[PDB]
């Protein structure tokens, strides 16, 4: 078709017109060494390792950024590449300090790899080299810069990326240097990436600095709980010790990123620990015992009180497996009072229709639309890979997005409509511009924030969004899967919270105030002794000490995301597992275990004994949550619209108003990171200019 | 040593120490470092 | 002479691993993720097989990281998820496999920096 | 590429080549493929059933004359259908020269015993039934050679872990050497080093 | 079809036979082993141990693994008979010294996190 | 810098010391303590700071091929000093 | 030899973010017209010119005049900082009234 | 004793679904309208085979099956599992 014929090494492959002569090479699998050219950064050509020859011509070209010309023949080791790579790689080595073994870089670092594969293996520089001054650009990112080689990837992932345009460089020839020309904090959800990308050790993390090496490091595959969408991670681990977070490459869900609270807040599990079964003692404190004290003791609250009495939370970081064992144990005592912290309606459709409360589009197919129109949230501290994708859909898509809120900084331009709930009304009967805009666009996408819903006319909020949804679907019909409706959620554990039938919010906890309440890692203070008759028994069971733990009759240490092979699914339905990276400190216990062994000790023995086996029971429950990277499902929108129209909630006159109003919230949301130090050092950072 | 005295250093022992395996003043070994899991400390005063 | 054996292989018998070691294990077949540190590949080509991960301890003495799993630090490196599945079928292991995960193809353009009308244009260089 | 590159030597080179084609000729039933490496070695890569035939070709034929079996070992390379690679290395005296024979085996066929052919195999292939747990057809007396009495396993096969599965220590109470699950103070430290650049251009593989 | 070569036994009859002999030498075996090695054991206990072993593996259908393990179990009656054996290597079957690993869910439960 | 804790026993530069309720304490009875007297962070902070008329110096460690890779170390920052990373010493301009 | 000059930012009592700087009623109209040769919605083209007017009416550039740059073009600040080191006509440091260049390029030499 | 819960699992594409997806085309909305009380759970499922669950008091379970079953055979069934029958 449009495929040109090119030759790399004197072997054929069609590529499409415009691939770069990296493009070409990576084909047939070979890989040009690179410095400053990144696959999702825009192309410099700065750095000059990657020249390459091209037959019968006697300059080398840029291999990341000349595009191949049909009948070329690249030729990726002739004599005149290999001696451009060597003298390359002597111009980046003359100037750069000895500083291997005091570098974080050491075992990891693409100069060192480089020089060794493709380089020589001398000097012949006899001069001084050249020394920069050290920049501060705050707590989390270390900055030595002497070990700059200027390739610029920093300054182009923070004007692009990040959407910030802090970073750039000062002076001109040998003296130019990277940095912000004033003291200033490069502050934002993403800023941390910038250690990954830069090759060499000027950008380090602080945190990390100087534990371990690359080479000891065990790798752990594992997935993000710090928001829900589930980014894809990397655990690594030193002799049964969590070292640090990094990325996984995930095309459809975080790319090759991950946010600031997912890389930093890893060293909050190493404080506030809950590791053995606690008691409340004759005088009312709480003291240390064994499981099979704590366990017979919850045991008898629990076979006296059944039915209503029995009521169940879920908090934030809480697994599917635990959360179906937990609602089977409840059942066996004729229990429905099973719910969660974070309130979605229950009004129409409600949990009937998975599609009612998910991101239909998916995090991938921003990437596909023109139109978004966000209501009630901030995307960017809510799910700050989610808004990233939507920043790279403005940036290369040219995709207009406007917001219905207050008019928070989402490091790209949008249209602010306003803040008042009524507007959406108006755009639902057709009086706003707005309307016509979303009437013409080919991939109008919807989407409101599940921190929207938590306010008392949430359920209205949802059926006006609902009707906008049905506007549009009914007057251009439909194109065919492309789901304009769309729910952004911001905790890990509320989807399959939802899919095992749980009722979300704890309204009925409210309604019928129980005499046996099980907190399952629900630390959010919703419900406090004071809405709870007296003399009512309060199980914890989690990894942290937070507000739920000193309130509590009975602990039990459960594990943390990190020490388990758990699901998770985000705010795309899409269902993930973790591993086991490290085990549980102390006596700690995985939780399902937990809730297994309290079933037996009462008498009703849970009917699974192993991960497989309760694996097949959440499988029973709901079998998408064995599926564990399909992210396809069935639009329901018409029924749930049928559904919505029944109740007509009246709004409110209050403006909508985000939790993360600003950047200092977004650090601390959660126990793992209410219990980190660097994130408290990331908040006196924020607040504090110094 | 007489001739060519060792350089000194104000680190070096004054007092050499023979073999004091089988001793009291033995060598024990043990863990250098610190403490790696802080758990959670239960509030002193009572919840209800 | 050939005598048509019918059944699948099945060698768990004869490889002397105790039966703890066979039937509680889970393997997972993978291809391991690049290292984000670092932009090469190579070590993104071949299939690795590794057993999950049990418990490791303090020593007492000295503090050092004690284990009681003899699997702990094997990995086997095959060349397709075939291979690997059939190596884990005969020897008896539960496994989990997670297909190849490859970055997908992008479409760059250096002039695409400096578009007359376009948001790609860089405010810097 | 003077002083510090290894030098080639393209005489042997010839000479081991066309002695390859010879034995290929000789033998077609049994050879599959025939190589000589940079440094001058020939390898003839032949099918199991032929062990016996044309190692006694090599040892008796007037132009070979390979008397002597300087060593025989087995390779294990989990993700080939077939495991365990045999490789029979032979020196001619006459001729001042090696060969090395190679063939391909699994967990449950056997292979030839060649003590008849080489008196010198008998503990070669006690030793790769014990490591690798290679059976060996009409052996004279097979049994462990190198691991201890009622040692379950075999120790150099790839899925076999370092520290194996038991430890042995006395124990006062049966007042005898005792058998017990493995438990280390500290376990092995595993490294990856395997860098992420490709050092050899020469051996790259096509991307599948 | 499926293509393989025997050891020994061309279907399950042959090795089931060679079972049998091996289990028969073993039977013999065991009386002898007793007094040579002065085990504390009965010949009762003797034969039940090299019941239990053979019954270890009774859910074999390959005949080809039937004679790999007939191999083994002759290789071990080979070792005892000819005293290379020591009288550690005997007791090794009895596991004397080893506290019982509990099987239920809730002992594993209170232990610790292995399955 | 050697301090005692409130049990008695020498806290190591480490800064580790066995709590009262530590049972390891015991392997201490009858025996000693290892503890090393020189503190590096304590004689490394009496070295004098080095004043020098550049922007850019360079340390090694002393003693040519037996201290340290030579490293550059760029004094423009006044606030501060430029320390080395590899033996610690401080290096300033002539200020004020 | 070596520049000399510094390519990072202290704060001093006399150059600082909240150092006075404002143009003259007649320098907007120059940074008006001078806005207007360029193509519309490529503003920061007047960068180079504008910056160099703050120049001309105050004689170095403190660092609140490239703010003041990067706010009335609506620039990042940092761009106007990268274009203020690359080129050696501004002045990031008071000078005299008159400013003496002698040429030694090798011609002039 | 009594119903707690509903849950209907239908493969997305397959034959044998086929008629329980015209249910809930159709008549899954005004089943909803007559039980505002009743949580019903509609799932995807695998390859296997469509289901339909219905959980009692204390936790008591069963399911139907409802391969090749019609919009209407959908319909009597869960009309029979809603009414003091079976
Ligand atoms: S960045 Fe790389 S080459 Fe530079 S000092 Fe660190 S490890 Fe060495
Ligand atoms: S700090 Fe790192 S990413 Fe930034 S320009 Fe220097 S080498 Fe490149
Ligand atoms: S990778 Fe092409 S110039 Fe840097
Ligand atoms: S003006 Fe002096 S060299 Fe040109
Ligand atoms: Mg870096
Ligand atoms: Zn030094």
């Amino acid at each position: 078709s449009n495929l040109i014929e090119v030759f790399v090494d004197g072997q054929s492959v069609m590529v499409e017109p415009g691939t770069t002569v990296l493009q070409a090479c990576e084909k047939v699998g070979m890989q040009i060494p690179r410095f400053c050219y990144h696959e999702r950064l825009s192309v410099a050509g700065n750095c000059r390792m990657c020249l390459v020859e091209i037959e019968k011509a006697p300059k080398v070209v840029a291999a990341c950024a000349m595009p191949v010309m049909k009948g070329w023949n690249i030729l990726t080791n002739s004599e005149k590449s290999k001696k451009a790579r060597e003298g390359v790689m002597e111009f980046l080595l003359a100037n750069h300090p000895l500083d291997c073994p005091i570098c974080d870089q050491g075992g990891e670092c693409d100069l060192q790899d480089q020089s060794m594969m493709f380089g020589s293996d001398r000097s012949r520089f006899l001069e001084g080299k050249r020394a920069v001054e050290d920049k501060n650009i705050g707590p989390l990112v270390k900055t030595i810069m002497t070990r700059c080689i200027q390739c610029t990837r920093c300054i182009r992932f923070a004007s692009e990326i990040a959407g910030v345009d802090d970073l750039g460089t000062t002076g001109r020839g040998n003296d130019m240097q990277v940095g912000t020309y004033i003291e200033k904090m490069f502050m934002s959800e993403l800023s941390g990436n910038i250690i990954d990308i830069c090759p060499v050790g000027a950008l380090t993390s602080k945190p990390y600095a100087f534990t371990a090496r690359p080479w000891e490091t065990r790798k752990t595959e594992s997935i993000d709980v710090m928001d829900a969408v589930g980014s894809n991670i990397v655990v690594s681990t030193r002799t049964g010790e969590v070292m640090r977070i990094l990325p996984r490459m995930h095309e459809d869900i975080n790319e090759e990123w991950i946010s600031d609270k997912t890389r930093f807040a890893y060293d909050g599990l190493k404080r506030q620990r809950l590791t053995q079964p606690m008691i409340r003692n004759e005088k009312g404190l709480l003291t240390y015992t064994t499981w099979e004290d704590a366990l017979s003791r919850v045991a008898g609250m629990l076979q006296s009180f059944q039915g209503n009495d029995v009521a169940a939370i879920a908090g934030g970081l809480v697994d599917a497996e635990a959360l179906v064992a937990l609602k089977d144990l409840l059942n066996r005592v004729d229990s429905d009072s099973l719910c969660t912290e974070e309130v979605f309606p229950t009004a129409g459709a409600g949990t009937d229709l998975r599609s009612n409360y998910l991101l239909n589009t998916t995090i991938a197919g921003v990437e596909e639309a023109d139109v978004i129109l966000l209501v009630g949230t901030n995307p960017r501290f809510e799910a700050p890979l989610f808004n990233a994708r939507i920043r790279k859909s403005w940036l290369h898509n040219d995709l207009k997005v406007a917001l219905i809120g207050s008019p928070v900084d989402l490091t790209y331009r949008y249209d602010h409509l306003g803040d008042s709930p009524k507007i959406l009304q108006d755009i639902a009967s057709g009086n706003h511009p707005f309307s016509q805009i979303l009437k013409e666009a080919k991939k109008p996408m919807v989407v409101l924030g599940s921190s929207a819903l938590q306010r008392s006319d949430g359920t209205a909020i949802l059926a006006a969004v609902s009707n906008i949804a049905q506007n549009i679907r009914l007057s251009s019909g439909v194109t065919g899967d492309w789901k304009v409706m769309n729910i952004l959620h911001r905790i890990a554990s509320q989807v399959a919270a939802l899919d095992l039938g749980y009722k979300p919010g704890v309204e009925a906890i409210r309604k019928n105030p129980p005499k046996v309440l099980f907190l399952l890692g629900a630390d959010g203070g919703c419900i406090t002794r004071q809405d709870l008759p007296k003399d009512c028994f309060i199980i914890y069971q989690g990894h942290h000490g937070d507000v739920g733990a000193p309130m509590a009759d009975v602990i039990l240490p459960g594990a943390a995301y990190t020490e388990k092979s758990a699901t998770y699914v985000n705010t795309e339905g899409r269902a993930q597992q973790t591993k086991v990276a490290v085990t549980p400190p102390g006596l700690a216990r995985e939780d399902w275990k937990i809730i297994r062994a309290l079933s037996e000790i009462a008498g009703m023995t849970l009917p699974y004994d192993t991960l497989d086996q309760v694996r097949s029971r959440l499988e029973e429950v709901s079998p998408n949550l064995v599926r564990y990277d399909d992210v396809e499902g069935a639009n329901y929108f018409q029924q749930a619209n049928e559904l919505s129209k029944l109740v007509n909630q009246q709004l409110l006159a209050d403006p909508l108003v985000p939790p993360q109003l600003t950047i200092k919230d977004f650090y601390m949301t959660d126990s793992i990171s209410r219990a980190s130090q660097t994130m408290a050092k990331c908040v006196k950072a924020v607040t504090e200019g110094i | 040593p007489t001739t060519k005295p060792p350089t000194a250093r104000k680190y070096i022992w004054t007092n050499h120490k023979f073999n004091v395996s089988g001793t009291p003043q033995q060598y024990v070994p043990y863990s250098t470092t610190r403490k790696k899991i802080q758990e959670w400390v239960p509030p002193s005063t009572p919840y209800k | 002479q050939l005598i048509a054996v019918d059944e699948k292989l099945d060698i768990t018998t004869l490889t002397g691993v105790p039966e703890e070691h066979i039937k509680t294990r889970k393997v997972r077949i993978f291809v391991p993720a690049r290292n984000n540190m670092q932009s090469g590949v190579n070590n993104t080509k071949k299939w690795k097989m590794e057993f999950d991960t049990r418990e490791r301890w303090e020593n007492p003495l000295m503090g050092w990281s004690s284990t009681a799993d003899p699997l702990s630090n094997l990995v086997l490196t095959f060349s397709t998820k075939e291979d690997a599945v059939a190596f884990a079928e005969k020897n008896g292991w539960s496994f989990d496999v997670e297909e190849r995960k490859v970055p997908k193809p992008k479409s760059k353009s250096y002039g695409a920096n400096f578009s007359w009308n376009k948001r790609t244009r860089v405010s810097t260089k | 590429t003077r002083p510090t590159i290894r030098p080639r030597n393209d005489v042997v080179h010839k000479q081991l080549s066309a002695f390859g084609q010879y034995v290929a000729e000789i033998l077609p039933k049994y050879v599959q493929q025939v190589q000589v490496s940079c440094f001058n070695e020939l390898e003839i890569f032949i099918h199991p059933d032929g062990v016996i035939p044309v190692l006694t070709f090599l040892r008796d034929h007037t132009n070979a004359q390979f008397k002597s079996l300087a060593d025989l070992t087995a390779v294990d390379v989990p993700t080939r259908q077939n495991r365990f690679e045999i490789v029979y290395n032979l020196l001619s005296l006459r001729f001042n020269s090696r060969i090395r024979v190679k063939t391909y085996t699994d967990e449950l066929t056997p292979i030839e015993s060649s003590v008849t052919v080489y008196k010198a195999a008998n503990w070669y292939e006690r030793e790769i039934w014990d490591m690798f747990g290679v059976f060996f057809a009409n052996h004279p007396d097979l049994r462990r050679i190198l691991t201890d009495y009622g040692f379950e396993g075999h120790p150099f096969r790839k899925d076999f872990p370092l520290s194996g599965y038991v430890e042995l220590r006395y124990d006062d109470e049966v007042k005898r050497v005792v058998a017990e699950p493995v438990e280390l103070a500290q376990e092995f430290r595993k490294f990856d080093l395997n860098s992420p650049w490709e050092a050899f251009p020469a051996y790259r593989q096509p991307p599948e | 079809g499926t293509s393989v070569k025997p050891i020994f036994s061309r279907d399950m009859n042959e090795a089931k036979r060679r079972v049998r002999e091996l289990y028969r030498a073993w039977y013999r075996e065991v009386p002898n082993t007793v007094h040579l090695f002065q085990l504390d054991i009965s010949v009762k206990q003797g034969r039940d141990k090299v019941r239990e072993m053979f019954m270890k593996n009774a859910h074999v259908t390959d005949p080809r693994v039937v004679d790999l393990l007939v191999i083994k179990g002759k290789m071990e009656l080979e070792e005892t008979i000819n005293v290379w054996k020591q009288r550690t290597h005997i007791m090794r079957f009895f596991h004397e010294t080893e506290a019982p690993r509990p099987t239920d869910f809730l002992s594993k439960f209170y232990v610790g996190h292995d399955p | 810098g050697v301090r005692t804790s409130p049990t008695g026993e020498k806290v190591t530069h480490t800064g580790q010391a066995y709590d009262d309720g530590d049972y390891r304490r015991v392997r201490f009875s009858d025996r000693q303590k290892e503890v090393n007297e020189n503190f590096a962070i304590d004689l490394i902070a009496e070295q004098p700071v080095s004043e020098v008329g550049s922007r850019v110096i360079s340390c090694d460690g002393g003693g040519g091929a037996l201290g340290h890779p030579r490293v550059y170390i760029n004094l423009d920052k006044e606030t501060k000093t430029g320390t080395c990373g590899y033996c610690g010493l401080q290096f300033r301009q002539p200020h004020h | 030899g070596a520049g000399g000059a510094l390519f990072v930012h202290r704060d001093t009592p006399e150059n600082n973010p909240d150092t006075p700087f404002d143009f003259t009623p007649e320098n907007y109209k120059r940074i008006e017209a001078i806005v207007k040769n360029y193509p519309e919605g490529h503003k920061a083209a007047a960068v180079l010119p504008v910056l160099d007017l703050a120049q001309r009416q105050n004689g170095w550039l403190p660092i609140s005049a490239m703010n003041k740059v990067a706010e009335i073009l609506q620039v990042p600040p940092m761009r106007v900082y990268e274009v203020a080191t690359f080129y050696t006509m501004y002045n990031r440091k008071p000078v005299g009234k008159y400013h003496i260049q002698v040429c030694t390029t090798t011609p002039c030499m | 004793l009594g119903l707690r819960e509903i849950r209907i699992h239908l493969c997305q594409r397959s034959p044998g679904s086929q008629g329980v997806r015209d249910f809930i085309e159709k008549r899954y909305v005004e089943l909803k309208k007559a039980n505002p009380d009743l949580p019903i759970l509609i799932r995807e499922c695998s390859d296997v085979q469509p289901k339909l669950w219905a959980r009692y008091a204390f936790g008591q379970e069963k399911n139907v099956s409802l391969n090749n079953f019609s919009a209407d055979q959908v319909t009597r069934t869960l009309e029979n599992v809603l009414s003091g029958k079976a």
